[PDB]
This record gives C-alpha cells, structure tokens and sequence, in this order.
C-alpha cells in the first residue's frame, strides 16, 4: 500500500518525460526546461560558465538556450514577419501590379 | 523603455499570457487578459503622442 | 579613399558613435 | 499603397527537456523474499526520487490494481514529497477490507 | 563523549572591515558586457565582521554558538584543514529536525537527522610518529539519531591533515542562504599570502549547492579540527592544541546592487546603491562613470 502527501515542503517525487528530438533552422515551437517560445533554433559559438542555463541581453529577451541533453549553446532569433506592399502604376493607365 | 514596460503585471496575477492562457479556465481568464490588454495599450498611446 | 567624402565630413561620421527586429519592432 | 501583414507560422515541432539518471528502486519493495508479517507492517520512506509509476501499471501482471485517489491515469504529471510503502502478506480473502 | 573542555583563555570578540566582498550570482542567466541592477540580500560594503581566532600561543580556540538572522557569510582562513564543518538548527537537543554539513575524514556527509548533539561538540586527530597517518580518534559531535527524510554521500577523499606553522595560503569564502523551503550554498577558493585581515579585491561566488529540506534554521555553529597529540598529556579535557586558524562571520541584508558583466559572463565590479551619494548617483545613471554636473 503507497501513501502519497502534501505539505508545507519542497516536491522531491515524480517523473517527467519528454525526450523529444530537436530540429535547427526551422519556425518551431520550443519549450526547454520551464522556458518555452517560438523560433528557429540555430547553433552558436558564445560561450556559457558551467552552471549558467540560458542567457540573455539587453531589455531582458531570451536570446540564447542550453539544452540538457547534450549540453549545447543555441541561439535564438524570432520567425520571419514582415508588411507587404504593394506599387501599381495607377488604374487608367495598366492593370499589372508588383509586389514588395 | 517602451520594450521593458512589456513585462508588467498591471494587475494581473501573471506577466506572461501563455500562463494565464493554461492554468486557468478561460471565462475567469478574460478578466487577466483585459487587464493586461488595457495596460500595454496606455503604454503604447503614451509612446505614440 | 572609401566612398567620395571630404577630410571633415569622414572626420564628422568617425567622431558620431551609434534596436533590432524584436517582437513587434520593424526598422 | 500598404495592404497587409505576413508572418511564418511554426511548423506544430516542439523541443525535449530530460534526462533522467537517478530512478527509484521500486524492485527493492516488489522483488523483496520476505515481505513482512502484518502486525510488523514496514514504514518505508521514499523521497529525493524520480519515480515512473507508468511502468509499473501499464506493462504487469500484478493484479487488483484498484488505486484510490487520483486516476492512474495521468498519474505521472503530479508530484509529491514523500511517499510511505507498507508491505505484508495476507489471506487470499482479506483483500476485500483494505480499503477506505 | 561530550567532554566539556576547558582551559580557554578569555578574550574580548575583536571587529574588522569586509572591503567589497560578498558578491554572488543571483541566478543562473549568463549576460555579456551589460550592467545589471540587482535587489536581493546582500552584505553591504565596507561593513563590520566578528573574527574568531584559534592559536594556543594561551590555549584559545574559539567556537560559540550564533545567531542566524537572514544569511551568512563565512570566509574561513587557514593551511591545514583546521575547520571542518557546520551545525544548524533551532534547538539542537533531538527535539527538532537539524542539518550536519560536515567534511568528515572520508566524505563530505549531509544530513537533515534529528541529533542529540553534545553541548560542545567538536572533531579532532591524534598524532604520533609510528602510524604517519594521524587517524581520526574523536567523532565527538552528537550522541543520537532517531530518525531522518534526507541523507548524502560524496566521493571517498584524503587530506593532508598536517598542522604546518606557515603563513595562511588559502582563503575559502562561503554564502548560506534558507530561504521559500530551499537551502543555497555558495563557494569559492583563493591562494592567498597574508598574516592578518582580508586582502582587497574581487572574487565574485558562484552556485555551488541547493538542497530542498526545508527546515527552520535560527542558530548556527561551526566545527573545527584539534590535532591530540602525546606532547600534550592529559585526559580528554585536559590535552590538545588548537594549531593555528582563523574565521569571518559577517551578516546579510536586504540591498540592491549595480552589477558589471565582462565579456565572458564573469563579474568583474559591482556598486552599491545606498553607501555614498556618489554610488547613489551611479546606481542611477547606470554607469560607472559620470560627468561634470548636477
Ligand atoms: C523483479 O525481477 C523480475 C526479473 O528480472 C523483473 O521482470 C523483468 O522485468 C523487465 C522489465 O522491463 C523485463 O524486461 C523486458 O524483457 C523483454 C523480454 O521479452 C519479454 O517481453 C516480450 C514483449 O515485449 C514478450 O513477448 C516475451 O515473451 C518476454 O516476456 C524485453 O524485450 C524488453 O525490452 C523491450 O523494451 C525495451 C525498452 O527500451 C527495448 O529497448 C527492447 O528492444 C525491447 O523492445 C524488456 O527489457 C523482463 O523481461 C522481466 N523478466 C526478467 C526475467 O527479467 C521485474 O520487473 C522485477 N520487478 C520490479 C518491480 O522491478
Ligand atoms: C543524459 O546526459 C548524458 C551526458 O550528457 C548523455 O550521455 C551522452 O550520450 C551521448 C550520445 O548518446 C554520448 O556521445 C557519444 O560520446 C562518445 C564518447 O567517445 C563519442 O565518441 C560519440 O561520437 C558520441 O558523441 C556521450 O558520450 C554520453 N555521455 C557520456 C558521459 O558518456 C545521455 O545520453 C543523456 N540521456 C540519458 C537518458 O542518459
Ligand atoms: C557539560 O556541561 C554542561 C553544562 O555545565 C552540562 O549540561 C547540563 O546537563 C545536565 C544533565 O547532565 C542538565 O540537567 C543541565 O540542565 C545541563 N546544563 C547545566 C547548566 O547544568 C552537560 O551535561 C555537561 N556534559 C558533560 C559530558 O559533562
Ligand atoms: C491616366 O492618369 C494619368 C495620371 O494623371 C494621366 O497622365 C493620363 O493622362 C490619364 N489617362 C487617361 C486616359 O485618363
Ligand atoms: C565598526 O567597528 C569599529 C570598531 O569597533 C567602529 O569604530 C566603527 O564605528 C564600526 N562601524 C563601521 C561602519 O566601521
Ligand atoms: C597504529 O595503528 C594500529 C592499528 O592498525 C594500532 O594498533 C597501533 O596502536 C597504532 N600505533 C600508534 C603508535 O598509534
Ligand atoms: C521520528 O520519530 C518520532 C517518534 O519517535 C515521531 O514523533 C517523529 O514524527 C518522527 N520524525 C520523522 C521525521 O520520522
Ligand atoms: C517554522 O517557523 C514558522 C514561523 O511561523 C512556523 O509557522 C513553522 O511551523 C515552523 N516550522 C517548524 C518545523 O517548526
Ligand atoms: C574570454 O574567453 C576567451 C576564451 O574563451 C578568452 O580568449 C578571452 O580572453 C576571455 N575574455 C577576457 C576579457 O579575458
């Protein structure tokens, strides 16, 4: 018979699993360790002390991402997005358009 | 000044959307959104005038 | 020299010392 | 003339956070000789631990897995501080009246 | 086993000056070359730190009990692995739970166990010539362990347990915090060539430790080596030097701080918010340096 309880106390029992691939150069969806956001995931040369997890810079954005696993430096750089426009030489004169 | 007034709980128990938007239901949830909604638009009108 | 700029206006563009594409920005 | 926004959308991919090493000697309990009498009933304490109670449900042929509580499913994502096991061997019939 | 010792020559407790020491990273984000505003406890600049002294000269080793206001910061000063180790709790009579952060002879043993400690407990060697090897004769700390909810076990390892009458080589600084059911420590290691007081500088403590007990902590003491030997004759109270060692106890407060990053995530200088009107205005412009003006 188990007995499970809940106190005023740090959890120090259960088991999580999500060992999941990665995938680089790519729009996708990642949530490490707590963190989680949308980009594409690329390989870095900064360089991280040994207990330091995830950096940052300027205005407090993520920009850089430790895995577990593998113990490696990724950056992180937000998903293309942009406004399109577009020029027309004007109604009376033609009808083709070209895009920007 | 603009990006740091970003992460701001203005009333709200959460300064992060996704959170308000998992851990709790969404018709409590609407009022955490519009709190958070009514904040960074003020921000934004400040910036822009 | 680079580009066609006289003494002074290189002088003037060396002597000026200077965000990105962020969530919303655009420049 | 502006018209419009675009903007990538992601690829539906998601990204790990694991590793998992240090795992709970459960067979110490199960795979024990002699388990105890039922007055001596044991106290085990279990904690500092990661636990994967999935493993021990849904491949066994330990049966009359009735347990109370929580469902058995969906049982990993929660955590907990302490976890007590009492073990004793009974009567075939006595099964019965362990219960709330 | 508890000995009750004697035979301490009566001091007063001295005082000395912490020179911009007690700097450790709040977290874990790594930052390049940007300076960070901080608020969390810290020990404030140029503050006054009790300093307990053990030389037998006078006999004199010094180890009382301590309060544990919010956070401690031990800076210990010695060449022969004199001080050993750290002692928590609330009561420290087996009544209530407490943690025993110990080196040991073997392996450094935590424990979160309810002790029945000795009044003054302490660890020691006994020296002779024959066995080079100064075995460990006294485990003099606690007489009972009921029952406990955490334990752990280092790696087996070896010191050098030679009391040598040099001058002071190393300095170890540490960082106690208990704080939200969590306990943090914070180490660092630096050679050093001294014979009194802290040298000047800047070494900034990185994370070493986290522990989820969650215990009540509100007094503290210290556990210190004592090499025996048959130069001293006597009973168990009566013989033992003390060598030569010395330790810093300082306090933490709440405060906040300007941290400067170098270029590899290392801090290199902070700043502090509330000492001078000079550091108040830096703290403000978020530089180091400021120019002519009001
Ligand atoms: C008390 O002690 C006993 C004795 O050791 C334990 O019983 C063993 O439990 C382990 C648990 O995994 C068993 O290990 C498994 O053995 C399989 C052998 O084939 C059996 O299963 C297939 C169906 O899969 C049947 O068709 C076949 O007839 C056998 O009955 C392996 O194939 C398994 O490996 C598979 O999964 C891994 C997962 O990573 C893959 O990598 C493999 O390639 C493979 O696909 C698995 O290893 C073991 O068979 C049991 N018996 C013995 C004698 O060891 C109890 O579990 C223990 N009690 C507790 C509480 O620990
Ligand atoms: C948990 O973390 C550990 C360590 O971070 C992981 O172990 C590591 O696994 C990788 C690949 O699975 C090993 O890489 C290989 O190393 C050999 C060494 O010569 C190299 O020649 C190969 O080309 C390859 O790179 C790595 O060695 C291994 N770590 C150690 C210390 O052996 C582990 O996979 C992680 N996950 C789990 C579930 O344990
Ligand atoms: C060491 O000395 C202390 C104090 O002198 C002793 O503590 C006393 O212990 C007795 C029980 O033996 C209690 O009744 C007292 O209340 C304690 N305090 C005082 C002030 O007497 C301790 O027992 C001594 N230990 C040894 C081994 O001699
Ligand atoms: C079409 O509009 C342009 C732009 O003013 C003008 O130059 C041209 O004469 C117009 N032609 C006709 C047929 O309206
Ligand atoms: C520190 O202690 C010394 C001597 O005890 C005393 O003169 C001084 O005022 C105290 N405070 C500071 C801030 O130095
Ligand atoms: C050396 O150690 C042995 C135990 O192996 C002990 O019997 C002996 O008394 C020791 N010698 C001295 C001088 O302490
Ligand atoms: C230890 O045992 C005592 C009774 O002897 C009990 O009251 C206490 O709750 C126990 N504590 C732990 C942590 O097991
Ligand atoms: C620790 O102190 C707090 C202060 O209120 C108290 O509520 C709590 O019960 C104490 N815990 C223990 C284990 O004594
Ligand atoms: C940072 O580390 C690199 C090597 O990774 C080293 O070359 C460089 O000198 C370091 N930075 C400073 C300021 O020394």
């Amino acid at each position: 018979v188990l007995s499970f309880e809940l106190l005023h106390a740090p959890a120090t029992v259960c088991g999580p699993k999500k060992s999941t691939n990665l995938v680089k150069n790519k729009c996708v969806n990642f949530n490490f360790n707590g963190l989680t956001g949308t980009g594409v995931l690329t390989e870095s040369n900064k360089k991280f002390l040994p207990f330091q997890q995830f950096g940052r810079d300027i205005a407090d954005t993520t920009d850089a991402v430790r895995d577990p696993q593998t113990l490696e430096i990724l950056d992180i750089t937000p998903c293309s997005f942009g406004g399109v426009s577009v020029i027309t030489p004007g109604t009376n004169t033609s009808n083709q358009v070209a895009v920007l | 000044t603009l990006v740091k007034q970003l992460s701001s709980n203005f009333g709200a128990i959460s300064s992060v959307l996704n959170d308000i938007l998992s851990r709790l239901d969404p018709p409590e949830a609407e009022v955490q959104i519009d709190r958070l909604i009514t904040g960074r638009l003020q921000s934004l009108q400040t910036y822009v005038t | 020299k680079p580009s066609k700029r006289s003494p002074i206006e290189d002088l003037l563009f060396n002597k000026v010392t200077l965000a990105q594409k962020f969530n919303g920005l655009t420049v | 003339y502006q018209t419009s926004n675009f903007r990538v959308q992601p690829t539906e991919s998601i990204v790990r956070f694991p590793n998992i090493t240090n795992l709970c000697p459960f067979g110490e309990v199960f795979n024990a000789t002699r388990f105890a009498s039922v007055y001596a009933w044991n106290r085990k304490r279990i904690s500092n631990c990661v636990a994967d109670y999935s493993v021990l449900y849904n491949s066994a042929s330990f049966s009359t897995f009735k347990c109370y509580g929580v469902s058995p499913t969906k049982l990993n994502d929660l955590c907990f501080t302490n976890v007590y096991a009492d073990s004793f061997v009974i009567r075939g019939d006595e099964v019965r009246q362990i219960a709330p | 086993q508890c000995v009750n010792l004697t035979t301490r020559t009566q001091l007063p407790p001295a005082y000395t000056n912490s020179f911009t020491r007690g700097v450790y990273y709040p977290d874990k984000v790594f930052r390049s070359s940007v300076l960070h505003s901080t608020q969390d406890l810290f020990l404030p600049f140029f503050s006054n730190v009790t300093w307990f002294h053990a030389i037998h000269v006078t006999k004199r080793f010094d180890n009382p009990v301590l309060p544990f206001n919010d956070g401690v910061y031990f800076a210990s000063t010695e060449k022969s692995n004199i001080i050993r180790g750290w002692i928590f709790g609330t009561t420290l009579d087996s009544k209530t739970q407490s943690l025993l952060i110990v080196n040991n002879a073997t392996n450094v043993v935590i424990k979160v166990c309810e002790f029945q400690f000795c009044n003054d407990p302490f660890l020691g060697v006994y020296y002779h010539k024959n066995n080079k090897s100064w075995m460990e004769s006294e485990f003099r700390v606690y007489s009972s362990a009921n029952n406990c909810t955490f334990e752990y076990v280092s790696q087996p390892f070896l010191m050098d347990l030679e009391g040598k009458q040099g001058n002071f080589k190393n300095l170890r600084e540490f960082v106690f915090k208990n704080i939200d059911g969590y306990f943090k420590i914070y180490s660092k290691h630096t050679p050093i060539n001294l014979v009194r007081d802290l040298p000047q500088g800047f070494s900034a403590l990185e994370p070493l430790v986290d522990l989820p007990i969650g215990i009540n902590i509100t007094r503290f003491q210290t556990l210190l080596a004592l090499h025996r030997s048959y130069l001293t004759p006597g009973d168990s109270s009566s013989g033992w030097t003390a060598g030569a060692a010395a330790y810093y106890v300082g306090y933490l407060q709440p405060r906040t701080f300007l941290l400067k990053y170098n270029e590899n995530g290392t801090i290199t200088d902070a700043v502090d918010c509330a000492l001078d009107p000079l550091s108040e205005t830096k703290c403000t412009l978020k530089s180091f340096t400021v120019e002519k003006g009001i």
